[PDB]
């Protein structure tokens, strides 16, 4: 019945949903945690950049606060 | 483990999709077409052992010479036949097409597809039912079920 | 170099499949096989004979309308200055413009196809 | 122009961009803004045949700002000195020239 | 001033209108055969086309 | 007039709906109140630095804090 | 890295180049993509996106209708590549070897300055503005609705005329 | 660690494109009264798996009429172009950041036709001739007008970048404003696929089959390998241009459970449309998009230029 | 910069190159337009964005809008030659000799 078509929809569905899930999990493990920082516009490249060379390892991923 | 068993595997795995993905072609000569029709409307569909009719050669897998083959279209049915790519099938259908059938003592008839190209499988009637033409789709399947051409490949 | 991999990722992939498709299948090759289809009997001409279109005063003002749109796709960026008067006469006069040249394509019939 | 149409009606039809200095879309200075403003204001009622050799010091200026070709044969000849000390042992490129260095923010 | 090289020249036509050999058609023949599915079986259309 | 205009409403809608939005959008700008409202939102955003500029003793109206009340004002903005 | 524009660049003259030999316009449409393609490139190398996918966006849709006319009427029965004819191919080897002749014979007489072949990369940027909004570039092309807005009347006069001298000149 | 996240990005379209093969037959089937493959597996499920095998071992060929150089060329583009367009596809976070990102579309999508047209021209025969002689107009019918509809779609959003449309829905779909425009992005965007009722290029009645006529296994299913995953794209932006799934930024995971819905949901509705209307006449394609679509279209362009200026509503820039 | 336009300039002399010798066919010279201005919109925006010239970006634009006209009269143009003598070519182009 028309219910057969479920099996060709579920497991499709879940097809369609890795490359979304994927791409926001794989982002949070490589940046340590936070969203993939987005440069649009020179300044904040520049900002990017800033941080990667403020901290001493040399990713823009890690954040120093105030202990400076 | 022996590497004979494993060439069967492959075999058998070759065949299989060879099995449940035959296309045919959109090739009904006459008066046996209707009952080909038959065969993909609802209550005997088609898209079950996933058999698609495809119209370009090029992309169809078995022939079904269903109608009479007459002089006028016997080097265009020969020519058909040679466009699609092996491994191809030919599913002669009907008396017409098996051997002459009804016009088998007519001046302009070719006595049976078998003379113009070589048939598989040959489904007797006139018409055949829509179940005779399936259960010959069938045999036709259970046909590549057992080639063993992979098997063989291992004994050369 | 993160969208490079990506298509020659693809450009591989799409190889490496065509590139099996040639070499895995058993192939047995005739002339009788490999000529033009041309629905069962052979072509009577080569299918590079001149191939004349219905269609051509179409396809011409499809490259002015083309190219109209490319005056067009700077709108999201013209709309941030700070005028917002002239923009928005020199967008209206521009969309009024191509209608205009299109009302008249469609009078003289040429939208419609040469019989 | 030869027919001074826009002048007479005042009106700048194409005339405020003819050239970098030319007050870009927002307040960008094009490269090169000051060398050419100051180019410019030299050749000014002074005319063609008397700005091709008074205002010849600033127009080399301009020339070398936009086309940098000074700045290259410069730098050109820095590196290929560079390689020759080290094809003979000569020299050791300092630590914040190879890759490691105590970066500022 | 006429020579070898410009014998075969002729006046232009006083209207400027040459009569240029009229060109045989060549419409495209496209053999519709049997084999199509919209022949509603075997039927060969060899029917000249303009496009 | 009105058979023509309903007799094309009943046969070709597309090109009635067309003129219409295309006279619609020519005079809404005109009517609007919110029109002038549209040049000074893109005056607000500050895409290059304010430069500041010095103070001669003649320089009273512009303001000397940033925070202080004798200045342009986006107060407006906020309730737009 | 430093020969990435360098690269697209030679490229583009090759791909030129091939379109100069004039092939059937099949294939020379498919050449000039090839370059039009590569064009868009260096374009976003130089720091420039609006701009970059506009010369791949119009010349695009303008090879549909040249695909269209010479299907219709530049034909042959044998249509002509750069392999039929060996002179073609002669001079399309040629042209590749006369290049990398001129590249490399111009860098031993002049050691800098129009080609730096020892010095590349180092001189394609010139000092972008490092801390900056609105320098995107694109934002140029949208000034032709404000205080360049004769570039905007006049070209879009041509598109306007240009209907009506399509028109005629096929009636 | 980037390679990986490839591998989440094509392994499961091109799985969800092969089951998108089997959907076809069977939703198909269910509106024709007819069970579509469940004999291959529990419900058909393998039934992709078989079609694939066998067409990639069954003898592609060399015809001797034809171009080899462009006849191997156009299916290659046909899967790049197609499957590396997924890739500034926003669920939430697209695999890369494009500041132009639906020019990005255009000029690829646009790019796909020329699959066609040297597919066609490349495989020497009459009928491929004709299947690529109607791209051209397929392609000058609905080009002009799908450019111009997403213009004016992105016009109250600012930006180009398909990310910006995310937080353009925040609130509220972009469907309800712009519906006159959601209609003629279905159907010019049904125009691109070559899905029916605008089914011309690979017609199967006027033409046997159309460009593809002389495409045998091999390289014949590198075309549906492209010509499907090509649907769930077109799907999958409109679903982000116009029904704009929950963001929620701490739950990335929402946006893309709530986009599959949509997706699958339109996916579903171009395999429903092709099993309801009859085909158009290429010329009928070319009159519907440029007398009825293109008059309106441009005419609405107008409507929402002036949308912003006399409702203070211009969106910003960055 | 400086390595790029080289090449970009002898793009240019290869396209014109091409545009005078002519060839058999008239089709083959409209495209070669087609590569002359792709090398001229080119120079132009690589020394737009080069010189940071936001005020001369719309410039590169403008030659694409008329470039493409060219091709555009070019295009129709060549229909009238095909329906005269349905072959394209390009000696056939002689008829003014006298
Ligand atoms: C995920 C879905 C996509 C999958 C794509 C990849 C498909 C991978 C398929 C793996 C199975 C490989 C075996 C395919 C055999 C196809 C060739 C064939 O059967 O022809 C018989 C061939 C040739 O048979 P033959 O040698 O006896 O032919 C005789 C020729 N005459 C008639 C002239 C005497 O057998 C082989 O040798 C194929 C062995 C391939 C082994 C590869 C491992
Ligand atoms: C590309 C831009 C153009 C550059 C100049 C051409 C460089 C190749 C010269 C070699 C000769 C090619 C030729 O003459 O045409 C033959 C071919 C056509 O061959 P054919 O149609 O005559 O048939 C070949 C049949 N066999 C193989 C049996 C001989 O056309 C081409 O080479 C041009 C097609 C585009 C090539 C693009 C390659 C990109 C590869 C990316 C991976
Ligand atoms: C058999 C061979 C056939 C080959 C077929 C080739 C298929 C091409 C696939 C279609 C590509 C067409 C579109 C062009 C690429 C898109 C350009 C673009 O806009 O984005 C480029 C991207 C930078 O873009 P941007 O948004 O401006 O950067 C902002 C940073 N925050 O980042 C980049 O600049 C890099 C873009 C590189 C594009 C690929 C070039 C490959 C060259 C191969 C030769
Ligand atoms: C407040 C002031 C501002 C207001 C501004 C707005 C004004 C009101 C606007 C209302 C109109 C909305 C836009 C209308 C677009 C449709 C245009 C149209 O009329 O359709 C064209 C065509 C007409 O039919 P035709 O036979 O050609 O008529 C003339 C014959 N001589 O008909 C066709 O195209 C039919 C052929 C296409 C069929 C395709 C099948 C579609 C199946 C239904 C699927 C719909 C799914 C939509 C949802 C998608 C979600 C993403
Ligand atoms: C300067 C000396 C010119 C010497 C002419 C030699 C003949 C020639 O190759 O040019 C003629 C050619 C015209 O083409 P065509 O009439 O077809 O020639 C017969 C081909 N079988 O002309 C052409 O086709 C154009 C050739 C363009 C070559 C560009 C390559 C330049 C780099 C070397
Ligand atoms: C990437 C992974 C691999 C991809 C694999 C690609 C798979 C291909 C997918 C195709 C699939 O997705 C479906 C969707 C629907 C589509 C097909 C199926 C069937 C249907 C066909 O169009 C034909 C229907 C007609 C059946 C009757 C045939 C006999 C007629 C014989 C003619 C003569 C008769 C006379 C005599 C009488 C007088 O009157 C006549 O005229 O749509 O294929
Ligand atoms: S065998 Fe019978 S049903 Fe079949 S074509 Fe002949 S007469 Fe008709």
């Amino acid at each position: 019945m028309w219910f057969e078509i479920l099996p060709g929809l579920a497991i499709m569905g879940v097809c369609l949903v890795i490359p979304g899930v994927s791409t926001a999990y794989i982002h949070k493990f490589t940046n340590g945690g936070k969203e993939k920082r987005v440069a649009r516009v020179q300044y904040q490249w520049y900002l990017m950049e800033r941080d990667r060379r403020i901290s001493g390892v040399n990713r823009y991923y890690v954040s120093k606060g105030l202990e400076n | 483990s022996r590497a004979e068993y494993v060439v069967t595997k492959l075999d058998d795995l070759i065949n299989w999709a060879r099995r449940s993905s035959l296309w045919p072609m959109t090739f009904g000569l006459a008066c046996c077409a209707v009952e080909m029709m038959h065969m993909a409307a609802p209550r005997y569909d088609m898209d079950r052992f996933g058999v698609v009719f495809r119209a370009s050669p090029r992309q169809a897998d078995v022939m079904i010479v269903a109608g009479t083959l007459t002089n006028k279209m016997a080097p265009a049915l020969r020519k058909v036949y040679d466009q699609m790519p092996e491994p191809r099938y030919v599913v002669s259908m009907g008396s017409c097409a098996n051997g002459g059938g009804y016009y088998h003592y007519s001046y302009s008839v070719v006595r049976g597809c078998d003379r113009i190209v070589p048939v598989d499988i040959y489904v007797p009637g006139c018409p055949p039912t829509a179940e005779a033409l399936l259960y010959g789709i069938l045999q036709l399947q259970r046909k590549i079920k057992r080639e063993q051409k992979l098997k063989i490949w291992y004994r050369r | 170099m993160n969208l490079y991999t990506v298509i020659f990722i693809n450009i591989l992939l799409s190889l490496t499949l065509i590139l099996v498709a040639f070499w895995l299948p058993q192939m047995n090759l005739y002339s009788e096989k490999a000529n033009p289809y041309e629905c069962g009997f052979d072509p009577t001409s080569s299918a590079r004979l001149p191939f004349s279109m219905k269609f051509f005063l179409v396809a011409i003002t499809f490259l002015l309308f083309d190219l109209e749109i490319a005056l067009l796709l700077p709108l999201p960026w013209a709309i941030q200055t700070i005028k917002t008067s002239t923009m928005m006469i020199m967008a209206f006069i521009l969309v009024t413009i191509l209608s205009l040249g299109l009302a008249y394509e469609w009078t003289q019939k040429g939208l419609e196809w040469t019989e | 122009p030869f027919l001074d149409i826009q002048k007479k009606l005042g009106i700048s039809l194409d005339r405020h961009f003819m050239f970098l200095s030319a007050e870009q879309p927002y307040k960008n200075a094009a490269r090169c803004h000051a060398f050419e403003k100051e180019w410019i204001e030299c050749a000014h009622g002074i005319g063609g045949t008397r700005a091709k050799k008074e205002c010849k010091i600033e127009f080399d200026d301009f020339e070398e700002c936009l086309l940098r070709y000074k700045t290259m044969r410069r730098m050109h000849d820095i590196k290929k000195q560079r390689e020759k000390l080290m094809k003979e042992g000569k020299y050791t490129p300092p630590p914040h020239h190879s890759g490691r260095e105590e970066p500022r923010p | 001033y006429p020579s070898k090289e410009t014998a075969h020249w002729k006046p232009p036509p006083w209207n400027d209108v040459d009569i240029l050999k009229e060109k045989a058609v060549t419409n495209m023949t496209l053999n519709f055969g049997p084999q199509h599915p919209a022949a509603h079986g075997v039927l060969r259309l060899v029917l000249e086309l303009s496009g | 007039i009105s058979a023509f205009l309903k007799n094309a409403w009943a046969k070709e809608p597309v090109l009635v709906v067309s003129f219409s939005v295309w006279g619609l959008a020519i005079i809404m700008p005109m009517i609007s109140p919110y029109t002038k409202y549209a040049s000074m939102i893109n005056k607000a955003t500050p895409y290059n630095y304010p430069v500041p500029v010095r103070d001669d003793g003649n320089m009273p109206d512009v303001p000397s804090h940033p925070q202080d009340p004798l200045g342009p004002s986006l107060d407006w903005l906020k309730n737009l | 890295m430093n020969n990435y524009i360098f690269v697209l660049s030679s490229l583009f003259l090759v791909g030129c180049l091939g379109l100069a030999l004039k092939p059937s316009p099949i294939y020379g449409g498919l050449g000039l993509i090839v370059s039009g393609f590569v064009g868009c490139l260096m374009v976003l190398g130089f720091g420039g996106s609006f701009l970059g996918l506009m010369v791949f966006l119009i010349y695009l849709g303008g090879m549909l209708v040249v695909f269209g006319y010479t299907t219709a009427m530049a034909t042959e029965e044998y249509p002509e590549t750069w392999g039929s004819n060996w002179l073609i191919l002669g001079f399309l080897v040629l042209g590749v070897i006369m290049e990398v002749f001129l590249i490399c014979v111009l860098n031993y007489y002049d050691e800098v300055g129009v080609i730096n072949l020892d010095g590349l990369g180092d001189w394609l940027m010139y000092e972008v503005d490092d801390v900056g909004v609105m320098l995107e570039g694109g934002i140029g092309v949208a000034a032709m609705y404000s205080c360049a807005t004769w570039m905007m009347v006049v070209a879009g006069w041509s598109l306007f005329a240009g209907i009506f001298i399509i028109i005629e000149i096929t009636r | 660690m980037f390679f990986i996240n490839i591998l989440t990005l094509l392994v499961p379209i091109l799985i969800a494109m092969a089951f998108l093969t089997l959907v076809e037959r069977k939703i198909l089937g269910y509106m024709q009264l007819r069970k579509g493959p469940n004999i291959v597996g529990p419900y058909g499920i393998l039934q992709p798996f078989a079609d694939a095998m066998k067409l990639f071992m069954k003898e592609p060929m060399r015809p001797l009429t034809t171009s080899m150089s462009l006849f191997i060329i156009a299916p290659t583009l046909s899967l790049t172009l197609a499957l590396s367009l997924w890739v500034p596809l926003p669920m939430p976070h697209p695999l890369i950041n494009l500041n132009l990102g639906i020019l990005f579309i255009l000029a690829t999508s646009s790019l796909s036709v020329y699959s066609i047209l040297w597919s066609g021209w490349a495989s020497n025969s009459k009928y491929s001739l004709f299947g690529a002689l109607r791209a051209v107009a397929q392609t000058i019918s609905y080009e002009v007008t799908m450019a111009i509809i997403l213009l004016s779609v992105l016009l109250m959003n600012g930006s180009y970048s398909l990310q910006t449309l995310i937080t353009t829905q925040e609130h509220m779909w972009l469907l309800l404003p712009a519906w006159p425009m959601a209609m003629m992005w279905f159907i010019s965007t049904l125009a691109e696929t070559n899905r029916a009722p605008f089914d011309l290029t690979e017609g199967e009645s006027e033409l046997v089959s159309g460009f593809n006529v002389e495409y045998a296994a091999g390289p014949f299913a590198l075309f549906f390998m492209a010509e499907y995953t090509n649907i769930i794209l077109m799907n999958a932006l409109t679903t982000i241009i116009f029904l704009g799934p929950l963001y929620y930024i701490n739950l990335p995971e929402l946006y893309s459970t709530n986009f599959m819905m949509e997706a699958l949901l339109l996916s579903s509705t171009f395999l429903w449309i092709r099993a309801s209307y009859p085909r158009f006449r290429y010329d009928q394609l070319m009159h519907l998009l440029w007398k009825n679509f293109l008059p309106l279209t441009l005419a609405l362009c107008m409507w929402h230029i002036s949308l912003p200026i006399f409702t203070a509503g211009v969106p910003p820039y960055m | 910069m400086p390595s790029t336009f080289f090449n970009l300039t002898m793009a240019f002399s290869l396209s014109l190159l091409g545009t005078l010798m002519f060839r058999s066919h008239l089709m083959s010279t409209l495209l070669c337009l087609e590569g002359m201005v792709l090398s001229l919109f080119i120079m132009t925006s690589v020394t737009s964005l080069n010189s940071n010239s936001m005020s001369s970006m719309p410039i590169p634009i403008t030659i694409l809008v008329f470039a493409a006209c060219e091709a555009a009269v070019g295009l129709a143009l060549l229909v009238k030659v095909s329906n005269t003598y349905g072959t394209d070519y390009v000696q056939n182009l002689n008829l003014l000799q006298c």
